[PDB]
Parts: C-alpha cells; sequence; structure tokens
C-alpha cells in the first residue's frame, strides 16, 4: 500500500517527509532558489499577488518534492499540516497549485495543534504554538478544538530577531582590524537566528525580576563571548543582551499581555468543566519553544501569574504539569500529520479528494457553506 | 436640595450622559479607561495614566484599554469610578456630585453586588440627594411613547427582550444572551485573520470595533454572499494604510442570528424575541408579534430589520401581523427615554434620599426601586 | 426474565425484574458536539448518551429528550433505549418483555409511539405500560394510599383504595425538578455567578441535590439567614472555584409549595395532595391521609416529610391522623415496583402480545394501560 506525503510549511522553516516515519526526512527552511535573488524571497507569505504565490508555491513544492521526497505526486496521499487560522487565499493558492500543476489524490489541510495533541496519544489538552510569526493557543477537548476560545501576539521568532537586530545595533562594537557602529544599515537573518540559538538563552524568573529591577534603577547575570563574523567584521556581544532578548519575550508592559499570560487568558475562556482537563495536560509545540530554559521559566511565569489577584480568584490552585513530546517540540505537528497519514483506513475518507475539488471548487473551511 | 436631575446611561460600550428635558444627549463617549503601553516613569508622554473619552481618542497606537463594564457588570469598580467622575468632571458636565439627582440604568438580572456597590459609590463618594436605578427596556419605551411593545435591546454585551405589555413587564418571559457588539467585534477580529490582517491590542481591538460600524451588512441569505464573490470594498485605516474587508464584513454578524457555527450556545437575537414572546401568555402574543421595539447599537446593521422579518416569519405562526418598530434614536432611546421619565413629576417617589439610603443601605433600595 | 425500564425526564433507571436496586442508573441526556468546519481525528462518537455525555459534557450540548412526561424527541429517546438495551443491560430485547413507566395523564401519543417503537424496532415480544405511581405503591408494600410522586419534568398524585385506583382524582403539575433547576439558576446569576449554558445545568443542579433543603418555616428560615449567616455553606465546581450559598439552599424547593415563585399560578404539592384527596369520596379519607406515600427523585430533599406534614395538618381536619411515609429508597421506588410487578405470578396474563400489535395496533395500549 502506498504511503502518504506529510507537508507541513511555515514562514521559518518547513518540514516534509513520509507517513509512519518518526521524525521527518528534511527540514528545509521557507527561501527560494532564483537567479539575480540576492535574498530569496519567502514562500509563506500573505497580503500580496494571487500568481505571484501560485509561482512560489508551484517552484517551491516542486524542488520539495524532487530533492527531498524522491516521489512522482501521484502514487501517494499528501497531508498538508497548515496551522487554523491561516489566511483562506492562502490555503486557496495551495489547493491550487496541488491540483492544478501536480494533481496529487486528496490533499487533506489538517490543523496543527490537533496533531500535536495526537503525538501525546491523549484526546485533550491546551496546546501553545510558538511559531515564527506569532504565538497561537488553541485549546482541545476530547479531539475537539475549542475554536472560540484563541489567542494570538506578535511575539514569535519574528519579534525576537526585530529586538536582537535594533538592540545588536546600538552597541554595534566592532572591532577593527574599536567601536565602528551602524557600519551597515541593515543585518541579515541568518547571523541572526545563529545568535539566537547559539548565544542566547532563556534566563530564570528570579533573575527576570532582577532584569526587571534593572529596567529603571541591575543585570546580575554577565556571560558573553564575542560572536565573530565574516570578513574579520568581529563585534562583541553583551553578557546583559542574551538576558534582555528573552526578558522581552516574557515582557507585560501593563497589559497582562505575554507569551504565558495568553495560556491564562485562554483557559479562562474556555469552560468550568475543560479547566482541570486543560490544566493537567498541557502541550509546547513550536520552533521558539527549543530554548534553553524556555519550559522552566515558562511554567514559573504560569505559576507567578496564578496567584495573581486578578486570575487567581477564576482559577486558584491548579495542576499545572506539561507534556513532553516524542519529537521535537520544533517539529512535534509534523510528527502528528505523520501519523494521521499512516492511517490509510478513514484518509481516504476523510481528506478532500481530488474529483470533488475539480468538479465543485469548494474548499471545505469552518464558514458557512 | 433639588437641581436638574442627570441621566447617567450606563452600558457595556458607550456611557451617555446629559440632564433631563434635553433631546440629546449632549456628552457620550465609549466607556473605557486608557493607560499608555510603556509604564510611565517620569513624564514626557502621555501624563497621568488616565484616558477617557477625546483624550483617549486623541492616541491609539499609544495605549492600553481596559474596559471597566463587561457584559452589564462592573468588574473594575475604581475604573467606573473614574468614568463617573469624569463626567462630573471640568469637561463633561462641570457641575456639582451632592446637588443634580442622578438617574441610572443597568441591564435586567444583573447580581446585587453590582447594585450595592453602585449605590456605595453614589451614596459615599458622590453624595448625590436622588439615586433611582432603573432599568434599560421600560426608558426605551418610554422614550417611544408606546405602552405595549417588545423591546430588543443590543448594546455592546447583553442583548435582552423583555415584552411590557401596557405597562406590566413580565419578568418570566425575559430571555437575556451574553452576546453583542464586543463579542461581534471579537468574531469579527477572529475572521479577519482569516482573511489575512491582525490585530492584537485593545487600541487595535477599537480600530476593529471602527471597521465593523463602518461596513457590516446582513444579507437574508449568506450564502448568496458566499457563493458569489463580493466587490471587497476597502477601509482606510486611521493608521494610514488601506485593507480589503472582503467577506468577513457579512460572516461575523451571523454570529447574533447562528452562534452555534463558531462554537457558541446561546439561541440567538431572532430566537430571544421569539421565546420571550413564546414564554408569554396565549392571548398576547397576538399584539407582541405586531409590537416589537429595537433599541441599542448592535441593531444598526444594513438588513438588520429585512433577516429579523425573514426569521421571526419561520419561527411565529403564519398570518401574524409583525412590525419592527426600527426608531432613528436607536443609541439613545435609552438615555432619551431615562430622560422623558426622569423629568416626570411622579418620578420623585422612585428615588431615596441620602438619609433614606443611610436608614438601611441595600435594602432600601431593592424595597424602593422594586 | 422480563426487563424493567423507568425512563422518566431525567435519570433512566433500568434492570433486570427480581432485583433489589437497578443495573443501570444514568441521566438519560443525549449530546451533539459542537459542530464546526474543523475535524476531530482519532476518532469519537457521533451523539454521546449517558455518562458518556455526562463527562464529555464540557463541550456538547445536553438535550433532553423528555419534557415533562412528553417524548419530545423519539430519535433521541429511540437512541437511550438502544444504549440501555445494548449497553447497559448487555442483552438483546428480543429475548425478553420489557416493562415501561409513563407519567399518568399523558397525551396517548407517547403512549401508542412507545409502543410501537418498542415493537416494530426492538422486536419485542411484549411489553406493558404502568403508571410511575401505581408502581410506587407497590414498592411502598401498600395496596391503600395516596402516591405523591414527584420527577424532574412532572410531578402528579394518584390515589389507590383496595387495588382500585379513582382515575378521576388523579392530578398532575408539571412544576418540578427541572423547573426547580432553573429557578436556582436564575437566583444563582442574581448572586452573581452566572451558569449560562445547557452544561451549566447539571453543576446547577447538582447544588440542588447537595446543598439545597426544604425550609419548615420559610419566613422564620429566610428572615434568620438575612439575620445570620451560619446557614450559608460553601461549594465545589469541577474547576479550583469555591462558592457560597445562602438563601437558595431553602429557597430553591420552596418553588414546590409556593408555586408563585415561577408564575404557574397554580397549586403547590401539598395542596395538589390535599385536592386529590378531596377529590376523594368521603369515606376513604382517612386511608389516605394516613398512607400518603411520597416517592421520585424530586421528594429526596433534606427534611421535606416535616413541610408537608404540617401543611396538610394545616390543611386536613384536626381529627384526622396525618401520616407522611417517606422511604429512603424512594428514588427508586417506580423501578423496584416495576420489579415486583414484572415478577408477579399473575401480570403475565397482562401482557400485550407481539401478535397482538400485530392483528390490532397502537390502539390497543389504552384497552391495555389500565
Ligand atoms: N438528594 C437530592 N435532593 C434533592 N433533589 C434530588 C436529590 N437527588 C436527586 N434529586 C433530583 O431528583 C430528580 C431525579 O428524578 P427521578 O429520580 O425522579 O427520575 P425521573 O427521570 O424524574 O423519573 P421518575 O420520576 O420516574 O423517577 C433530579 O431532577 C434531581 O435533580
Ligand atoms: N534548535 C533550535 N533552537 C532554538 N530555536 C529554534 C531551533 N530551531 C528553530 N528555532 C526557532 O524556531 C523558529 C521556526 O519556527 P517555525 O516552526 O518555522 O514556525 P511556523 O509554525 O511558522 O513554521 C525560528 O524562528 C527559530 O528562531
Ligand atoms: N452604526 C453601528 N454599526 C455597527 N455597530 C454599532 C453601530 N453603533 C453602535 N454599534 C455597536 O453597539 C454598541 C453601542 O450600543 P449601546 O446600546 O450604546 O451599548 P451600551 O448600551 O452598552 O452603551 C457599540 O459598542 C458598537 O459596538
Amino acid at each position: 500500500e502506498k504511503t502518504a506525503v506529510v507537508i507541513d510549511l511555515g514562514e521559518a522553516f518547513t518540514k516534509c517527509g513520509f507517513a509512519g516515519e518518526t521524525g521527518p526526512r528534511c527540514i528545509i527552511p521557507s527561501v527560494i532558489k532564483k537567479a539575480g535573488m540576492p535574498k530569496p524571497i519567502k514562500v509563506v507569505q500573505y497580503n500580496i499577488n494571487t500568481e505571484e504565490l501560485y509561482s512560489y508555491l508551484k517552484e517551491f513544492i516542486h524542488i520539495l518534492y524532487f530533492r527531498h521526497l524522491l516521489v512522482n505526486p501521484r502514487d501517494r496521499r499528501v497531508v498538508v499540516i497548515e496551522s487554523v487560522l491561516c489566511p483562506s487565499h492562502f490555503r486557496e493558492t495551495l489547493t491550487r497549485v496541488l491540483f492544478k500543476y501536480f494533481e496529487v489524490p486528496s490533499v487533506l489541510l489538517a490543523p496543527s495543534h490537533l496533531m500535536a495533541l495526537l503525538t501525546l496519544g491523549i484526546n485533550s489538552a491546551m496546546v501553545l504554538d510558538c511559531g515564527y510569526r506569532e504565538s497561537l493557543v488553541l485549546p482541545i477537548y476530547e479531539g475537539i478544538p475549542v475554536l472560540n476560545c484563541w489567542g494570538a501576539l506578535p511575539l514569535g521568532g519574528k519579534a525576537l530577531h526585530k529586538e536582537l537586530e535594533t538592540q545588536l545595533l546600538e552597541q554595534c562594537t566592532v572591532d577593527t582590524g574599536q567601536s565602528l557602529p551602524s557600519v551597515m544599515g541593515s543585518i541579515p537573518e541568518g547571523v541572526l537566528e545563529d545568535i539566537k540559538v547559539r548565544t542566547c538563552f532563556v534566563s530564570d524568573l528570579t533573575r527576570g525580576l532582577k532584569i526587571q529591577a534593572a529596567k529603571f534603577n541591575r543585570p546580575s547575570p554577565p556571560p558573553n563571548v564575542d560572536y565573530p563574523l565574516d570578513g574579520e567584521k568581529i563585534l562583541h556581544v553583551l553578557g546583559s543582551i542574551r538576558d534582555s532578548v528573552v526578558e522581552i519575550l516574557f515582557e507585560q508592559d501593563n497589559e497582562e499581555k505575554s507569551v504565558a499570560t495568553l495560556i491564562l487568558d485562554s483557559l479562562m475562556q474556555c469552560p468550568i468543566d475543560t479547566r482541570k482537563q486543560l490544566a493537567e495536560n498541557l502541550v509546547i509545540i513550536g520552533g521558539t519553544s527549543m530554548l534553553p530554559g524556555f519550559l522552566h521559566r515558562l511554567l514559573a511565569e504560569i505559576r507567578y501569574l496564578v496567584e495573581k489577584p486578578k486570575y487567581k480568584k477564576t482559577l486558584g490552585t491548579k495542576t499545572f504539569r506539561i507534556h513532553t513530546p516524542p519529537a521535537k517540540a520544533n517539529c512535534v505537528a509534523w510528527l502528528g500529520g505523520a501519523i494521521f497519514g499512516a492511517l490509510q483506513d478513514i484518509l481516504g475518507s476523510r481528506s478532500v479528494s481530488k474529483e470533488y475539488y475539480n468538479q465543485t471548487g469548494r474548499i471545505p473551511d469552518w464558514c458557512s457553506l | 436640595i433639588a437641581n436638574q436631575p442627570v441621566v447617567i446611561d450606563n452600558g457595556s460600550g458607550v456611557i451617555k450622559a446629559g440632564f433631563a428635558g434635553d433631546q440629546i444627549p449632549k456628552y457620550c463617549f465609549p466607556n473605557y479607561v486608557g493607560r499608555p503601553k510603556h509604564v510611565r516613569v517620569m513624564a514626557g508622554a502621555l501624563e497621568g495614566d488616565i484616558f477617557i473619552g477625546p483624550k483617549a481618542e486623541e492616541h491609539r497606537g499609544l495605549l492600553s484599554i481596559r474596559y471597566p463594564m463587561e457584559h452589564g457588570i462592573v468588574k473594575d469598580w475604581n475604573d467606573m469610578e473614574r468614568i463617573w467622575q469624569y463626567v462630573y468632571s471640568k469637561d463633561q458636565l462641570q457641575t456639582f456630585s451632592e446637588e443634580h439627582p442622578v438617574l441610572l440604568t443597568e441591564a435586567p438580572l444583573n447580581p446585587r453586588k453590582n447594585r450595592e456597590r453602585a449605590a456605595e459609590v453614589f451614596f459615599e463618594t458622590f453624595n448625590v440627594p436622588a439615586l433611582f436605578i432603573s432599568m434599560q427596556a421600560v426608558l426605551s419605551l418610554y422614550a417611544t411613547g408606546r405602552t405595549t411593545g417588545v423591546v430588543l435591546d443590543s448594546g455592546d454585551g447583553v442583548t435582552h427582550a423583555v415584552p411590557i405589555y401596557e405597562g406590566f413587564a413580565m419578568p418570566h418571559s425575559i430571555m437575556r444572551i451574553d452576546i453583542a457588539g464586543r463579542d461581534v467585534s471579537r468574531f469579527l477580529r477572529l475572521y479577519l485573520r482569516k482573511e489575512g490582517y491582525d490585530f492584537h491590542s485593545s487600541s487595535e481591538f477599537e480600530i476593529v470595533k471602527a471597521i465593523k460600524e463602518r461596513a457590516c451588512y446582513l444579507s437574508i441569505n449568506p450564502q448568496k454572499d458566499e457563493t458569489l464573490e463580493t466587490e471587497k470594498a476597502q477601509y482606510y485605516l486611521p493608521d494610514g494604510s488601506t485593507i480589503e474587508i472582503g467577506p468577513s464584513r457579512f460572516r461575523a454578524p451571523e454570529l447574533l442570528f447562528r452562534p452555534d457555527l463558531i462554537g457558541e450556545e446561546s439561541e440567538g437575537i431572532h430566537e430571544v424575541l421569539v421565546f420571550a414572546i413564546q414564554k408569554s401568555d396565549m392571548d398576547l402574543r397576538r399584539t407582541l408579534f405586531s409590537n416589537i421595539v429595537l433599541s441599542g447599537g448592535s441593531t444598526l446593521f444594513k438588513g438588520f430589520g429585512d433577516r429579523l422579518l425573514s426569521e421571526v416569519k419561520k419561527l411565529a405562526p403564519k398570518d401574524v401581523k409583525i412590525r419592527i418598530s426600527a426608531p432613528q434614536e436607536r443609541l439613545y432611546s435609552t438615555w432619551i427615554g431615562g430622560s422623558i421619565l426622569a423629568s416626570l413629576d411622579t418620578f420623585k417617589k422612585m428615588w431615596v434620599s441620602k438619609k433614606e439610603y443611610e436608614e438601611d443601605g441595600a435594602r432600601s433600595i431593592h424595597r424602593k426601586t422594586f | 426474565a422480563a426487563l424493567v425500564v423507568d425512563n422518566g425526564s431525567g435519570m433512566c433507571k433500568a434492570g433486570f425484574a427480581g432485583d433489589d436496586a437497578p443495573r443501570a442508573v444514568f441521566p438519560s441526556i443525549v449530546g451533539r458536539p459542537r459542530h464546526q468546519g474543523v475535524m476531530v481525528g482519532m476518532g469519537q462518537k457521533d451523539s454521546y448518551v449517558g455518562d458518556e455525555a455526562q463527562s464529555k459534557r464540557g463541550i456538547l450540548t445536553l438535550k433532553y429528550p423528555i419534557e415533562h412526561g412528553i417524548v419530545t424527541n423519539w430519535d433521541d429517546m429511540e437512541k437511550i433505549w438502544h444504549h440501555t438495551f445494548y449497553n447497559e443491560l448487555r442483552v438483546a430485547p428480543e429475548e425478553h418483555p420489557v416493562l415501561l413507566t409513563e407519567a399518568p395523564l399523558n397525551p396517548k401519543a407517547n403512549r401508542e409511539k412507545m409502543t410501537q417503537i418498542m415493537f416494530e424496532t426492538f422486536n419485542t415480544p411484549a411489553m406493558y405500560v404502568a403508571i410511575q405511581a401505581v408502581l410506587s405503591l407497590y414498592a411502598s408494600g401498600r395496596t391503600t394510599g395516596i402516591v405523591m410522586d414527584s420527577g424532574d419534568g412532572v410531578t402528579h398524585t394518584v390515589p389507590i383504595y383496595e387495588g382500585y385506583a379513582l382515575p378521576h382524582a388523579i392530578l398532575r403539575l408539571d412544576l418540578a425538578g427541572r423547573d426547580l433547576t432553573d429557578y436556582l439558576m436564575k437566583i444563582l446569576t442574581e448572586r452573581g455567578y452566572s451558569f449560562t449554558t445547557t452544561a451549566e445545568r447539571e453543576i446547577v443542579r447538582d447544588i440542588k441535590e447537595k446543598l439545597c433543603y426544604v425550609a419548615l418555616d420559610f419566613e422564620q428560615e429566610m428572615a434568620t439567614a438575612a439575620s445570620s449567616s451560619s446557614l450559608e455553606k460553601s461549594y465545589e465546581l469541577p474547576d479550583g472555584q469555591v462558592i457560597t450559598i445562602g438563601n437558595e439552599r431553602f429557597r430553591c424547593p420552596e418553588a414546590l409549595f409556593q408555586p408563585s415563585f415561577l408564575g404557574m399560578e397554580s397549586c403547590g404539592i401539598h395542596e395538589t395532595t390535599f385536592n386529590s384527596i378531596m377529590k376523594c369520596d368521603v369515606d376513604i379519607r382517612k386511608d389516605l391521609y394516613a398512607n400518603t406515600v411520597l416517592s421520585g427523585g424530586t421528594t429526596m430533599y433534606p427534611g421535606i416529610a416535616d413541610r408537608m406534614q404540617k401543611e396538610i395538618t394545616a390543611l386536613a381536619p384536626s381529627t384526622m391522623k396525618i401520616k407522611i411515609i417517606a422511604p429512603p429508597e424512594r428514588k427508586y421506588s417506580v423501578w423496584i415496583g416495576g420489579s415486583i410487578l414484572a415478577s408477579l405470578s399473575t401480570f403475565q396474563q397482562m401482557w400485550i402480545s407481539k401478535q397482538e400489535y400485530d392483528e390490532s395496533g397502537p390502539s390497543i395500549v389504552h384497552r391495555k394501560c389500565f
């Protein structure tokens, strides 16, 4: 029996592979390959031209197949993993590509949070997706997502890159061969990603409080290492910015809207029965979730906001506990879609057939008719 | 002591005020408290951290807005004290709180704690000599000048039908759903994320409210607008950009008629009016269907009356005359009728003096107004 | 080898004949989930019935199929019967005769469609429909007395003297447990705890089943509850939230004795029993005042026999021996009586065979019901 190609997009890195395969075969970024392109334009973009996205998706999915899948898009099923709240135009463009240029047997625009829940095997939890563009919370109860309870914040990987760019541009101590600030008006994203993973890290809760005291009248941890850069443009990172980058990620700014506060907000809109079961089942997926100390500071921030006199009288004493998925947090949703794609029993009837799309054109989405 | 009575028409979205006899409330503004995003450490920015109305609308991208009233229930009493004080301040009335009579409005079935705390404020902080916490449906009947009628108001947080037949309010025929304008804006933002644009702030949410108030039509058949392609009427953002809204402008007001599509359990506006009439007596339904009084700001959608006529024709029995009376002053019918009621001479027995409130307290309020 | 199924408007007490306690005890509820465009995956059912819907109650919408003893949805009731037979008792209904319990003064369509379903859908060989009060009298070990049954959707009184019924002195009142649940829900909303959706109705009825008792002197108890506060007890929701209820405890079952709180314009249960006694013959009223039997789940309130005895004592003459019989097993009196009846040596001629339904049809139930 045929397999199922599980395609997962993303603004930063796309994930793809086969069905049943533990872990995807390749994780290629959302960049392109074209002549005369000094900076490869991302494939996953919104509020832009229609035909341009059609061509971008054609070439990207084409090179994705022919470079990391080694199979013709006609012999096996395709389960396109897309997170919920994705723009309808983007989904329609994906459907047009997969049914007008590749002609796959059946696509399946399955949600991300639901399959992330499928990885653990349990049927109900609270899923915090720390994606690239925005953060996303979607409570799932008995396999059904509580869609009216949602939460988004532009504090994903993009906000971390914006923070690192501005802050490193300020204390730009690029040695000669001593300061040399603003040598270049803008720095790329690859060096910024390397600074995030290899040098930046998540602080502690007490350390975060010390940073809060350091905001206005001291940064207690000072470790730093001079990050190199090609062309002998060696810069020097600071021992406090490696803390401040995560501090803006866990900042509130008198609006009570942090990454950890979003889970409590969605828990507040959830019904009374679902409360303790979502507290007893917490799942943290996403790419930003792979930072050292992120889960510890995250859980500490949750429990620190529990006794807050604004959310305590409705939540109170709860048993918060984070699950450990059998895959990496950056690629959990793909493994859920892989286990779902490896289920050839009802997927032939659950997914959208090719014949129905060619003779109908209507795409199923949570909208009337 | 006696002066001109003030009708402080509260509400979940637009707190309205003005003296009695006035046919237009000269001091209306959205009900919220403005505080800047970054916590102030010094001056040189939005000073005082307290913006309401015009000074609140002075800046949008530099404020964190906190609503004080949600679903007709006051969550932050301090914020409501500051908004009431803003009404008595140098920019809204420039009068004295301990001199003028004050009328007050409240949605039905509200908790007693709200009324008790509200009278504690209006009898301890602002020692008003006359306080009468009236309702929000009876006032619309006074504004329209009609005896019978089914008041279907729709503010920002509460939509409730109270069928009053010739001055007799039937309490067991009251249907009350906690869905209105604020939730319409929330699910409108949810649909806007499907369109492509995103909003993540309270002031940004008020920008979404402006998007809602400009273009949101209710077709009789939303599937017809779904099959066809809308022309995507643009909207010039207050920031300076433009947004092609699309189908979300009509998919969002479907909430008030089909809340089961999103995932919330309620009956809808059409079923609120229908079940409110069905809970009444058998001899009054024929007259209550022909006497429907609209109110509130959420009843200001293009094609609202037509779709409501179609849905009531679906639920009500055949050959029954229906008259959905839609006045022009729906956004101020509660305040206008409150002014008419407060201007009456029999209205003197309705309020409670300061000494009278000090006699018993909570029980004095609940006994004299009910 | 007979099956005794007690289908009320709330629980569905089912089990085998001859047994003391029934096997199946579950809330007769069906529920469809929140139909959204999103999917679920890895399987789930289409409509949860019984404890399935009771545990997964956080997202599904509770829809009772029986309203005031009237089966309002035959497909949902058919789902509950299929769940009962093939899942709670784990035995097909073709190998056994069944015994159903309907309320008195029940519209004939229910009594006939019930038989049509039990024969055409399940292919049962014999089915009998008995009045719940008669079975309560069987389980009470008496052949003389009046049964004041009170379910969640119906409440009736049936006087039976020396095994003979009085079909004209049978009263019926729709003021039962579900109306009490709605009243408690409204007053809990009045104290500041909004229990809006149907999923919250199970929590408010749990509050009713745990902390609600019948006050002896309602005015004295209400005055002391407004005076003191020791009567105010606490309770925990499924969440970590904790509430406190002061009046609600004793003011919740007060509607049973005072229907004016719900606008029913009727008589309380005590005077309903009194009128049901007065409609009998003057020579057999002593036995009815002595053998007054309470049954059903709505009579499980702590301290209710004292209220019934005091009210009837005030109504009945001074030379009468007012005696209230309230067994601790009155929550299953209908089922126990069904067990006794089904296991009798005489009842075999009282069935309705399959060929009898094949010949006559649905009209044989009225000539064979009672
Ligand atoms: N301890 C209790 N105190 C007060 N009310 C209770 C208690 N236990 C159960 N109830 C109420 O009694 C009702 C139970 O209904 P019941 O057991 O009478 O079944 P039913 O479906 O009404 O059928 P039937 O009337 O034939 O038994 C429920 O509405 C419940 O709220
Ligand atoms: N090994 C890693 N350690 C820490 N952060 C990582 C790691 N790998 C990726 N990331 C972060 O994850 C983000 C990618 O998230 P992604 O899954 O692409 O979001 P989306 O849900 O939009 O696809 C990047 O911005 C990067 O900063
Ligand atoms: N023209 C309009 N179009 C769409 N929505 C409106 C319009 N006018 C008002 N609204 C909505 O109705 C609300 C105002 O209703 P109102 O009766 O003033 O509420 P309240 O009684 O709580 O003050 C606003 O919050 C707004 O969301």
